[PDB]
């Protein structure tokens, strides 16, 4: 790896610089290098990792949706035949997206998840595993589509089980996991009732636990609670 | 699209 | 080149798709491939080329400024010594920027400019040559800094001379050239009076020629005239 | 920064 010769601390420092400069591809490459040092990640470091790859894949997904939409239009009756280019370029972006997802899933499997013993780390990584299988599922059309969806579901479910046992209902990781698993249900698993039920129950259980929190924890938890409410408003 | 984090 | 096997028309088609998807690095790679086919570019194609590389280098410049600012702060009295990382990463981004600039200048020299006989094409390419030497100048600190600045100046000046002889004062390429050469004077050549004089004269001469134009040409010309006014307002 | 095109 091209980051093999750089100090772990230097990679973390540069990931932060890359974040300030909105250089998310660089940020991701630095964090990959850091993970590949083989030491566990701290809370801050886990966040750096997730921020970097979320921004990179988020851009790829946005582009994929633009291209897939143009491609769909081209296959409507009355559309002039324009050749293979739209499919080719959608495929190019798709392949790049899949590569990023496989990279992240690779880091999680080798060996972030297996070394993660504390709830905050294990739930966070299992959420990411669910998230990156979900992105693979968004573009899947083949023999393995069902297995990709189940891989997402399984990772989210394991994360859910741990989060309910080991974290308070207001914990931002628990909230974020629930938000994304709810989206999984709505957009990937064709289960809008499960999505709505999950978002509602998570919101209400968190509401009931806000009284235990500091002002700063309250701000963190309520921010994610609002995203649950936003989705519920979108869906009802 | 819906919100995720 | 990796685009050597793709049809010219397919490269142009994909550059447009990449633009719609905000995939400017891809857009640039497709347009480079198109230029390397060796045929002259049409008006639309020249615009695609300039759009792609403007967006790519624009992002690099923005990042370079973030990093250079952090680096400057680190070299203020009282700043804790944090090691070589900020300089290294600013250098990394700088080297990438320089590479993009050299790529564009390469395309212009081999062989876009020499084949450009009509004013609209020749002025547009010479403007781009000025622009990409200007970006090299923004990051130059060494033995060749003066020569880089003069390379920008010379290209802009040749473009200016042709534009004044061959184009009306409202021509958007003439206006755009003047806008950017004026910025060159202000930001690179330490000549704010020349910058102001150029922006003012260009604005006033265009104003006097608007009566000759259609509604659509009027909209195009006045848009760039407003940018001249915006700069003048910034500088006076 | 000033406007360029
Ligand atoms: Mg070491
Ligand atoms: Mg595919
Ligand atoms: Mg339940
Ligand atoms: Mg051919
Ligand atoms: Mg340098
Ligand atoms: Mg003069």
């Amino acid at each position: 790896g091209a980051m093999g010769s750089m100090e772990r601390a230097s990679l973390i420092q540069k990931a932060k610089l890359a974040e300030q400069a909105e250089r998310y591809e660089d940020m991701a490459a630095f964090m990959k290098g850091a993970v590949e040092k083989g030491e566990e990640l701290s809370c801050e470091e886990r966040n750096l990792l997730s921020v970097a790859y979320k921004n990179v894949v988020g851009g790829q997904r946005a582009a994929w949706r633009v291209l897939s939409s143009i491609e769909q239009k081209s296959n409507e009756e009355g559309s002039e035949e324009k050749g293979p280019e739209v499919r080719e370029y959608r495929e190019k972006v798709e392949t790049e997206l899949q590569g990023v997802c496989d990279t992240v899933l690779g880091l999680l499997d080798s060996h972030l998840i297996k070394e993660a013993g504390d709830a905050e780390s294990r739930v966070f990584y299992l959420k990411m595993k669910g998230d990156y299988y979900r992105y693979l599922a968004e573009v899947a059309t083949g023999d393995d589509k069902k297995r990709i969806i189940d891989s997402a579901r399984s990772a989210y479910q394991e994360a859910m089980d741990i989060s309910k046992k080991e974290m308070p209902p207001t914990n931002p990781i628990r909230l974020g996991l629930a938000l994304n698993f709810s989206v999984f249900h709505y957009e990937i698993a064709n289960s809008p009732e499960e999505a709505i039920s999950l978002a509602k129950t998570t919101f209400d259980e968190a509401m009931a636990d806000l009284h235990t929190l500091s002002e700063d924890s309250y701000k963190d938890s309520t921010l994610i609670m609002q995203l649950l409410r936003d989705n519920l408003t979108l869906w009802t | 699209f819906p919100a995720t984090v």
